[PDB]
RNA sequence: GUGAUUUCUGCCCAGUGCUCUGAAUGUCAAAGUGAAGAAAUUCAACCAAGCGCGGGUAAACGGCGGGAGUAACUAUGACU
RNA sequence: UUGACAUUGUGAAGAGACAUAGAGGGUGUAGAAUAAGUGGGAGCUUCGGCGCCAGUGAAAUACCACUACCUUUAUAGUUUC
RNA sequence: GAAGACAUUGUCAGGUGGGGAGUUUGGCUGGGGCGGCACAUCUGUUAAACGAUAACGCAGAUGUCCUAAGGGGGGCUCAUGGAGAACAGAAAUCUCCAGUAGAACAAAAGGGUAAAAGCCCCCUUGAUUUUGAUUUUCAGUGUGAAUACAAACCAUGAAAGU
RNA sequence: GCGGAUUUAGCUCAGUUGGGAGAGCGCCAGACUGAAGAUCUGGAGGUCCUGUGUUCGAUCCACAGAAUUCGCACCA
RNA sequence: CAAUUUU
């Protein structure tokens, strides 16, 4: 589990959240081992990644990963959404397999308020529309 | 409160040893093969201070 | 504490009005109510079963409904700005019949 | 107080509606609760952080809780209520008190 | 159940050796704790008679004992003063009548060791009648039970077939149950075992 | 924690705090086992640490009061 | 700080515990005996001993039909330390 | 070399924890604090002869108790005083006469009561059930409390009734 | 609130088939010694917290209550 | 094993 910072664990707030030990981490633990991949590896892309094993303390991860600037994948049109650079660090903002779902984007009534991105469908309902003509 | 002055001693701060005029580690040599299957024979130099 | 009781500060008004103690007399009881009538009210303390309250003594109102020893009647009582038809429930021996209108009658 | 059984009265019904015989009793809570929507949307909120959401009680006062005494009838079988007023000692049973002959100081 | 034919088809014929009237008794299991609660009690409904040797002390004196001495063993009157106070010892059952409604003056001295004592738990003053006569010679648990446990009868004669012992057996099987609670343990009666006189032991 | 030297450091461990290699069910978590029922679920037993129990502890926190009777006239009480 | 679970793999011995079989004994009186049971009985038996219709004791007295309470014991089946 | 599936590491559960955090710590008050409750109630009075009314004014009380001390019916005279009868006296039980209440009615005060509402017997559970109206406090809100019914069921009495 | 624990002549141990209220300590008497002391014995006290069951009968096996603590939780 | 007083 992840614990907030907080030198010598003092929390400065009303006591809701004066607690420390125990917090969660929203994203995944899968979703972590791909930015410090991704932060390293600059000039590569990810494609997707998985699981391997589980010993006491460390849960391996085998992240599969493309060269977008590659002369083979350049051409060879299967694979030329890699090089358009809309997907750069497609995982860094989330939109990996990880990315499509700790991100909460599924299709249904029970996953409503993460249907499209939560913050636009935030800040999409809570404005307030004018018009000229007011109704 | 403060933290009381048995804990701002522990950081490592203004607390650190002093270490100009120790002349090196006041230990003694580790097993060789010959110190457990014989003798070597030392000689002393001097004896100091170790301050 | 503040005495509020339902019969406080009216020690002097349900004494049986002294040498006249005993019963009640029985021309109480021979004598009709009829709805529409007028009457009195005067608290008699010989019954503990119907008093009319310390506010309601000697005040006239007009009966509205009779039960078998029981006669509803009508009182004004006021409120700062306003009056009130209060309506109130009492048994039949607190009530003479209030003559004054018999000059206005005969 | 001193109660009686047996308390001959009213049964509700709708067998006599008419005055039976009802050996009374005394009940407490029974279980107290569990899974009961006002207890489980409870510990919804107990769970985390924070603590004690709901309030807790301190100043109690009374000191007598209202003896309230269940009926049971004895030709339909139902169960019906009535409340006495409060007293601090209770019984159920016997000392129908005779008049002023045992004194003895 | 505990017969279908398990066990009580042919350990009942070889046994015929002890021309003694044999009755093989009954027991079964049920604890209980320091209380009184529902322990030997609710007298239960067994047709089959015991065709019984014992005496009845009966207290009875209408000239309808014609019907009492064609019912009945012993007819006595109500001298009941100075006599019995440690004669009987080995008694099974009495029935007496209407008229010792209050007449158990000189019945609780003897009845504290036997104990039949004529309280609730012996109630001989019976209202009807008729129905009383017959079935009642049969030996059934009316007794105050030791601490535990007491839930006894014979089974049926061993001279006597096995005619009825597979329907009364179903209602020998209705004792127990519907008085106390589920304190009482499920399959009270188990591993049937017979043993009158003659024979050995089987566990079912 | 007291504050050179000299000379002393009295009595009290019931309260509070600390500690102990003492013994029992007296209470005592989740998990785990067993019984019922068709299940969610209920009930029971085992119930670790810690409390509790008993001891140790004042250069540990601290505390140091009363009341009777008794000595040749009173008085006071060495004494119980 | 303490416990549970993973971390985490392969063994022997000891000791209980649990049921499953079986086992022996067991207080104030008497009855016929160191009398802790039951509903009852009156006989199978080398005895005609013990019973009973006999005494008396809270009790009925040979037999458990089923165990009350034990471990004191024996083996494998459940596991646990 | 050690050590070894015990430790360590992680999740969950209990215990300890002013080290640390967040917060709160009433009101009325002849300043405030202390004292008290005048912070809900009730009785008599100040209250100024309908009603309403104040102060940390006055003298008191409440946070209960009751199988009867409730309900009904029948039946008796109370506190005291005079006069008498063995122990019997200042105070014992029995009797006569006077006896407007000077006694009693669970609990403070005030009202009330005499073939009773006091005391002695007999029988009972209306100390039920369905909802409404009404009076006092009131803003004519609620809660508390009480009055009079209707629809039922019953208890007592000879019934009227209660 | 809720589960245990204990109540004994003045006080403390007693007391467990259930047959038994006993010891000690407090007032009074006898002994002992030449006598005073100390020491010894005796006199008496008891509702075994109460009520009901349990049983031949109970402190003893229970349930309810009164009192005394131990703990354990805690949405009006 | 323990033993106090006798103007
Ligand atoms: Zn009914």
């Amino acid at each position: 589990n992840r614990k907030r910072p907080v030198p010598k664990g003092a929390t400065y707030g009303k006591p809701t959240n004066q607690g420390v030990n125990e917090l969660k981490y929203q994203r995944s633990l899968r979703a972590t081992a791909e930015e410090r991949v991704g932060r390293r590896a600059a000039n590569l892309r990810v494609l997707n990644s998985y699981w391997v094993n589980q010993d006491s303390t460390y849960k391996y991860f085998e992240v599969i990963l493309v060269d977008p600037q590659h002369k083979a994948i350049r051409r060879d049109a299967r694979y030329n959404w890699i090089c358009d650079p809309v997907h750069k660090h497609r995982e860094a903002r989330g939109l990996t397999a990880t990315g499509k779902k700790s991100r909460g984007i599924n299709k249904g009534h029970k996953f409503n308020n993460t249907k499209a991105g939560r913050r636009k469908t935030w800040k999409r309902q809570n404005t307030l529309s004018l018009w000229r003509y007011r109704k | 409160g403060r933290v009381i002055r048995n804990q701002r001693k522990g950081a490592g701060s203004i607390f650190t040893s002093h270490t100009r005029l120790r002349q090196g580690a006041a230990k003694l040599r580790t097993l060789d093969y010959a110190e457990r299957h014989g003798y070597i024979r030392g000689i002393v130099k001097q004896i100091v201070h170790d301050s | 504490g503040k005495s509020h009781g339902y019969r406080s500060r009216t020690r002097y008004m349900f004494q049986r009005d002294f040498r006249k103690h005993g019963a009640v007399h029985l021309s109480t009881y021979l004598k009709v109510y009829k709805v529409g009538d007028i009457v009195d009210i005067k608290a008699n303390g010989s019954i503990q079963k119907g008093m009319p309250h310390k506010f309601y003594q000697g005040k006239t109102g007009v009966v509205y409904n009779v039960t078998k020893s029981s006669v509803g009647v009508i009182i004004n009582k006021m409120v700062g700005n306003r009056y009130l038809e209060k309506r109130l429930n009492l048994r039949v021996e607190h009530i003479k019949h209030s003559k004054c209108r018999q000059e206005f009658l005969e | 107080v001193n109660v009686p059984k047996t308390r001959k009265t009213y049964c509700k019904g709708k067998t006599c509606r008419k005055h039976t015989q009802h050996k009374v009793t005394q009940y407490k809570a029974g279980k107290a609760s569990l899974f009961a929507q006002g207890k489980r949307r409870y510990d919804r909120k107990q769970s985390g952080f924070g603590g004690q959401t709901k309030p807790v009680f301190h100043k109690k006062a009374k000191t007598t809780k209202k003896v309230v005494l269940r009926l049971e009838c004895v030709k339909c079988k139902t169960r019906a209520q009535l409340t006495l007023k409060r007293c601090k000692h209770f019984e159920l049973g016997g000392e129908k008190k005779q008049k002023g002959q045992a004194l003895q100081f | 159940v505990k017969e279908l034919l398990k066990y009580s088809n042919e350990t009942k014929k070889r046994n015929f050796l002890e021309t003694v009237e044999l009755q093989v008794g009954l027991k079964n299991y049920d604890p209980q704790r320091d209380k009184r609660f529902s322990g030997s009690l609710k007298l239960p409904n067994c047709p089959r008679p015991n065709m019984s040797i014992c005496i009845f002390g009966d207290a009875f004196d209408v000239d309808r004992a014609k019907s009492c001495g064609v019912d009945a063993m012993s007819v006595d009157d109500l001298k009941k003063l100075n006599k019995n106070k440690k004669l009987i010892k080995k008694l099974s059952k009495k029935y007496n009548a209407f008229i010792a409604s209050e007449v158990l003056i000189k019945q609780v001295p003897r009845l504290l060791g036997p104990q039949l004592s004529k309280a609730g738990k012996f109630p001989t003053p019976v209202s009807h009648n008729d129905d009383l006569y017959g079935k009642v010679t049969d030996v059934r648990s009316t007794i105050k039970f030791q601490l535990k446990k007491v839930l006894c009868l014979a089974v049926a004669v061993g001279n006597v077939e096995m005619e009825e012992d597979v329907l009364v057996n179903q209602i020998l099987m209705s004792v127990n149950f519907f008085v106390s609670l589920l304190k009482k343990n499920w399959q009270n009666v188990g591993s049937l075992v017979v043993k009158s006189s003659m024979g050995p032991a089987f566990r079912l």
